[PDB]
């Protein structure tokens, strides 16, 4: 009848829909690898998708994916065991290597653009008319580390123009340099701006931009990346 | 085996209890602790549903039902047989989600990132709680809980409901049924947002963030943002959860009558209550 | 530790009058009031608003389709302002009666303005539907808004139109009213011997459970790697940064298997539109060509 033929479609259906949908999500990070590197023997049932090309604005040219998959950038680590499945210790600095909760992605060396090509992101010095509409102004507070000791103070917002938010607050050090901090891993209080993922004497190790105007994703990577290793690799020094 | 750029992630700490003892991966699966734990609490409680489905006499699906105690054992134990593998197999469940939930703090603490995942869990975890451990309690017997069984539950459902007449009268129960529909509204939307961003019209570059925003400026005169709506969409179904577990704590403690003749505080205040026409004079 | 539920600090700069590519300009309004409260969760620009032809249809025709539902709720009230707000939920404008079947002929206090607030409602929700696909259309996008709100579009069609056509009445379709579209529900289950037993309301039910557990999940994972940017969704898709690999690891970590930034979207549009989608069949089978789903269930066939 009607309802039986309806509902053995729709299970056949539903099985078509989530072989798509599985074979739609293996276009990054695919093949799987062994440890060392080296594509793996068993890859699933479910085979490569057919690649897509995204034309990217702006002229920055395309993306075909799936498509060659490298870290591009050196692995500070070292087998701990001698089979699969144990942890990678980390052979320097995790923080300065940029491991484990320190990960940072080489991302393209330039900034996000809006949709008319200019920089997502400015300093608000350079933002007009750009204004703090509500909540406490954090510019001019001491910026204060996990060890409880004023690394320095913040001296700009860094804003998305075209979503109207604060995203870093520029922070200048004892040196009179300056480093971004993301402006979610800060808590603005009346008095000052707290940051419990570093210590005083980690804000100098903050990757630096190569330029005071823009922040290139690569930038981004390597700040924000660096800051959140601070929960693990800066608790000897948490209080 | 790995993601092609999972190697750098999988570095030693983040565990919680056991220092680097369990700190390792079956395959694609972190294990820890709470992973040792949740596969314990698990194997124990499908092997008593097993024996439940032995004393029961069907190796049936569609049948198996493990039921609460009777209404008669309060909430004290009973025999295997009639209810006490469903306390047993109750704790054994409560055991391997409140593992899951810390195996998922672990895996948070590995990666640097924030625990929102499983705070968000720990809400699925609260409604399940109510319906078998705060409810029955409250109300003096594990008999009021739901049985384990794939249509034996529904049947519970039913009968639970039409205690109270019907039962979309509950005023809770209106405000979780709300945020449930609202949210699958959000992720409609959201999930068509960014596919119409990512994959627009053929020959044309990607979409930006401004067009999303324009698009839905255009449609309805506001855009929540790419933040907002992420915000958004865990406070919906957040919500839903939240009242739908209050909707339930409420039925059968501080409410017994039917829910529709809850309604009549509205009808029956003083300044319209005998004012003649309309349904209710 | 700051969870970026709501934000610290607001920023305004000049309002946005957002992309313009092939929209008419001279459709826009201009910018409504920033709203603070609003900014405190999202953005706090109201406005702009594209309003053309289509648009001043469809919310002339849903106003004229709500005004009329209100005056009959008004005469139910006896024109009494204190009787209107007494008996607001228990108000009802309901179908013609069996008698006047799927003709248009029944009169005004018997089924007539039913008609007439239904064809208002009809013509506000397709103008509506148009809408989302021609202002997309505008800004060179894909149809996904307008092919995913077709969904919604199936489930009401065949509650109010499909399902009373084929059952040959308009007493079969929904009165619109709060308590009285509830009674509508609960009697529709019980007449078909329980939508329990109708294993599309089954799935229907999986989908809405689902949508909560996926959004919940997803706007979860995407806070949790906001400190990396992770919000910034269709940059991420053009090039993974470290918020796309965590967001994957903790989920391939968790419960062994993981998606994209792009993908995760796919697993979402397709979650909600399922709800409507196996609902709608579920009713439009419902009296058509299953009279009992107990009875239906016992057979199978
Ligand atoms: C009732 C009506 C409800 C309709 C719901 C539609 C859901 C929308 C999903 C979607 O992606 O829509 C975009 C999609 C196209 O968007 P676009 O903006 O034109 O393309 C922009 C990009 O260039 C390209 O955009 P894109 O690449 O993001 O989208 C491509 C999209 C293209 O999607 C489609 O072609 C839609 C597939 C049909 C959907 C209808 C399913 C009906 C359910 C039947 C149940 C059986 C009951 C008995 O690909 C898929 O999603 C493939 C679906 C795989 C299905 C598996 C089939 C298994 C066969 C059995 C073995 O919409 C449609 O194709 C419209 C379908 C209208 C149907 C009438
Ligand atoms: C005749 C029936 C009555 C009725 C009687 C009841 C009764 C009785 C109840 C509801 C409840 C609900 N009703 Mg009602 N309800 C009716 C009609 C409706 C209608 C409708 C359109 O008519 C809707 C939309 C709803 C919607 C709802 C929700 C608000 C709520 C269920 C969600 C929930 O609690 O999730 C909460 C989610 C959970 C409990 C899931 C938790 C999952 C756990 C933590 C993890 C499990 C892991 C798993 C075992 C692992 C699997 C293995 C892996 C796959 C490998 N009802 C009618 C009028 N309704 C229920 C409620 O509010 O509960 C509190 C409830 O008890
Ligand atoms: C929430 C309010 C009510 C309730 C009211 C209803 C109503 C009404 C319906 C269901 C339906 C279902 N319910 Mg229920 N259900 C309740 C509580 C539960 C609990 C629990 C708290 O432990 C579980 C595990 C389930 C599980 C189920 C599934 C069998 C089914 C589809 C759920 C779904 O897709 O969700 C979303 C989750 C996902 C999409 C993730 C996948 C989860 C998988 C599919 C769960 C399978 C569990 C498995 C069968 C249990 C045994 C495995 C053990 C490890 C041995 N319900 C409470 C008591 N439930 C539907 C049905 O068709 O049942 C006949 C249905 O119509
Ligand atoms: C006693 C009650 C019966 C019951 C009788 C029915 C009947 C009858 C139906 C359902 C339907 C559903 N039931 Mg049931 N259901 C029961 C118990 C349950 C329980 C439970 C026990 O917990 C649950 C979780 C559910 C859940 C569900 C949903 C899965 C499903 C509705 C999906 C949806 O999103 O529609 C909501 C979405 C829409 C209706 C789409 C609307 C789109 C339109 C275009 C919007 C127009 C807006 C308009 C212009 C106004 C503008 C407003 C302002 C601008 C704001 N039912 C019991 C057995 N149930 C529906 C279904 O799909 O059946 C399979 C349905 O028809
Ligand atoms: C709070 C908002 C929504 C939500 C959120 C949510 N759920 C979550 C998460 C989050 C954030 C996870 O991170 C976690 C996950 O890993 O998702 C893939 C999860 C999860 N939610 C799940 C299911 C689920 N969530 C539901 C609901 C919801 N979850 C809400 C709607 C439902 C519904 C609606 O019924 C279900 C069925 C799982 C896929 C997963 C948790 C997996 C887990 O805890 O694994 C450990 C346990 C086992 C491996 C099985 C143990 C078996 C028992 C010991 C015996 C069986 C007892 C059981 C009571 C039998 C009852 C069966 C009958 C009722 C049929
Ligand atoms: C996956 C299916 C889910 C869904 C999807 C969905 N709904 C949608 C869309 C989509 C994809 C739109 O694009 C469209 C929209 O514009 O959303 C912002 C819409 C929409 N869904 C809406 C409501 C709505 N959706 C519902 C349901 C659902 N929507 C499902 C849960 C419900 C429920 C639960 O009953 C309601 C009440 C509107 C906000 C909008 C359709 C607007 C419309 O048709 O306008 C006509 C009426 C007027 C303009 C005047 C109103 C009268 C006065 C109150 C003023
Ligand atoms: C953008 O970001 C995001 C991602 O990435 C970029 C993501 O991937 C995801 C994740 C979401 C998806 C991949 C989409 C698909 C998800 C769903 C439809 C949700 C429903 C989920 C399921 C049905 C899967 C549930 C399965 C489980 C829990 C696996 C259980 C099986 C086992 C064998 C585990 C055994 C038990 C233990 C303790 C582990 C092993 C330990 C020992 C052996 C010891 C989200 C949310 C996201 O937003
Ligand atoms: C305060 O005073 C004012 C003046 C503002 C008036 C007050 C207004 C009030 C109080 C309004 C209240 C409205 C309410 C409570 C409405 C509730 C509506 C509900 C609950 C609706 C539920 C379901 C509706 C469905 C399923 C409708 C489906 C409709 C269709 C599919 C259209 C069918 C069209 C038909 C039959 C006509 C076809 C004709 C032609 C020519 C094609
Ligand atoms: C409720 C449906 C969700 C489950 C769908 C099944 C997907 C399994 C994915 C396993 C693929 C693993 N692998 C080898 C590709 O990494
Ligand atoms: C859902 C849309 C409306 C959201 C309004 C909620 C306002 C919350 C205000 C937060 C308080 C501000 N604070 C102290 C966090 O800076
Ligand atoms: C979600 C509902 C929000 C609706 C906001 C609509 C804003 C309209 C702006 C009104 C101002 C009109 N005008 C012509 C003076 O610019
Ligand atoms: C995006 C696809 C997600 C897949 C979720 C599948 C859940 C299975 C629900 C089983 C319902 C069984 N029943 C009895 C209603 O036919
Ligand atoms: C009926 C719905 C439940 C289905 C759950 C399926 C879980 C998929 C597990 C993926 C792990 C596969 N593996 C080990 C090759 O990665
Ligand atoms: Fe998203």
């Amino acid at each position: 009848d009607l309802a039986s033929l309806a509902i053995y479609s729709f299970w056949i259906f539903l099985a078509g829909l989530i072989y798509y949908l599985q074979t739609e999500n293996m276009r990054e990070g695919y093949p799987l690898e062994n440890e060392d590197g080296t594509p793996a023997a068993n890859q699933g049932p479910f085979p490569l998708p057919k690649p897509k090309t995204f034309i990217l604005p702006h002229g920055r040219g395309t993306l075909t994916v799936p498509g060659p998959e490298s870290e591009d950038r050196p692995i500070a680590l070292a087998r701990t065991a001698v089979s699969e499945g144990f942890p990678h210790a980390p052979t320097g600095d995790p923080m300065k290597d940029g491991v484990g909760p320190a990960s940072w992605v080489a991302r393209r060396d330039l900034p996000e653009l809006d949709g008319h090509g200019h920089n997502k992101i400015k300093p608000m010095k350079a933002a007009a008319g750009f204004h703090v509409s509500a909540g406490k102004n954090p510019i001019g507070l001491p910026v204060r580390g996990c060890d409880l000791e004023i690394a320095g103070k913040v001296v700009d917002i860094w804003v998305d123009i075209p979503e109207q938010m604060a995203r870093f607050l520029e922070v200048e050090l004892k040196d009179g340099s300056t480093r971004l901090l993301p402006m979610q891993m800060v808590k603005v209080q009346s008095n000052r701006v707290h940051v419990n993922a570093l210590s005083s004497d980690l804000f100098a190790g903050i990757p630096t931009i190569k330029s005071p105007t823009e922040v290139t994703l690569l930038e981004e990577d390597k700040i924000c990346g660096y800051v959140a290793g601070g929960l693990m690799y800066a608790a000897p020094k948490r209080k | 085996a790995l993601l092609s750029f999972e190697r750098k992630y999988r570095v030693p700490g983040g565990t919680l209890v056991g220092g680097n003892l369990f700190d390792f991966w079956v395959g694609p699966f972190y294990v820890g602790f709470f992973g040792v734990a949740t596969f314990f609490f698990a194997a124990l409680g499908i092997i008593l549903i097993a024996w439940s489905a032995v004393l029961q006499g069907t190796w049936n699906p569609q049948l198996i039902s493990v039921y609460p105690p009777a209404l008669e054992y309060g909430l004290g134990g009973a025999p295997l047989a009639k209810g006490g593998l469903w306390q047993i197999i109750t704790i054994c469940a409560t055991g391997a989600f409140v593992s899951w939930a810390l195996r998922e703090v672990e895996i948070c603490r590995k990666l640097g990132i924030g625990y929102h995942i499983p705070f968000a869990f720990a809400f699925a975890i609260l409604a399940y709680l109510t319906l078998v451990l705060f409810r029955p309690v409250m109300m003096g017997a594990w008999g009021y809980a739901f049985p384990y069984g794939i249509w034996t539950h529904l049947d519970w459902v039913s009968n639970t409901g039409y205690t109270y007449g019907n039962f979309h009268y509950n005023p809770a129960h209106m405000i979780a049924i709300s945020f449930f529909f609202t949210n699958a509204l959000a992720l409609a939307l959201h999930g068509a947002l960014v596919l119409s961003a990512a994959n627009p019209e053929k020959g044309k570059e990607m979409r930006t963030p401004d067009h999303e925003d324009t698009f839905f400026r255009d449609l309805v005169g506001y855009s929540i943002g790419t933040l907002g709506i992420h915000r958004l969409g865990l406070l919906l179904s957040l919500s839903a959860v939240f009242f739908s577990a209050l909707c339930m704590i409420i039925t059968g403690t501080i409410w017994f009558d039917q829910w529709v003749d809850w309604w009549q505080w509205w009808v029956k205040l003083p300044w319209w209550a005998n004012i003649p026409g309309g349904i209710n004079g | 530790e700051y969870q970026n539920i709501f934000s610290q600090v607001q920023v305004r700069g000049p309002a946005d009058l957002g992309m313009t590519e092939d929209v008419n300009l001279a459709n826009r309004s201009g910018v409504g009031p920033f709203s603070t409260l609003l900014g405190w969760f999202g953005n706090a620009q109201l406005g702009p608003i594209y309003l053309g032809s289509l648009g001043v249809l469809s919310l002339f025709s849903g106003l004229m389709w709500f005004f009329t539902i209100g005056i009959w709720f008004w005469y139910q009230a006896g024109w009494n302002p204190a009787v209107f707000l007494r008996d607001l939920f228990f108000f009802s404008l309901e179908p013609p009666a069996p008698e006047y079947g799927l003709s248009f002929a029944a009169p005004l206090k018997e089924g007539g303005l039913w008609l007439i607030a239904s064809f208002f409602m009809f013509v506000a929700v397709w103008s509506w539907w148009g809408r989302t696909y021609l202002r997309a259309q505008a800004l060179g996008m894909g149809k996904h808004t307008a092919w995913a709100f077709l969904s919604a579009i199936w489930l009401w069609m065949v509650l109010g139109f499909i399902r009373p056509i084929l059952m040959g009445s308009w007493s079969e379709a929904v009165p619109y009213g709060i308590f009285s579209h509830l009674d509508w529900t609960n009697n529709f289950s019980l007449v078909h011997g329980n939508l329990f037993y109708n294993p599309f309301h089954g799935l229907s039910i999986a989908f809405l459970y689902g949508s909560a557990l996926l959004f919940a999940m997803h706007g979860a994972t995407i806070l949790a790697v906001s400190r990396f940017g992770g919000e910034r969704e269709l940059e991420q898709i053009a090039d993974r940064g470290t918020a796309a690999e965590r967001a994957a690891l903790f989920w391939r970590w968790t419960m062994g298997f993981n998606a994209t930034m792009e993908g995760i979207h796919r697993w979402a549009i397709w979650m909600a539109v399922l709800v409507t989608l196996t609902g709608g069949i579920g009713i439009l089978l419902s009296g058509t060509v299953v009279d009992n789903w107990y009875v239906w269930g016992q057979n199978h066939g």
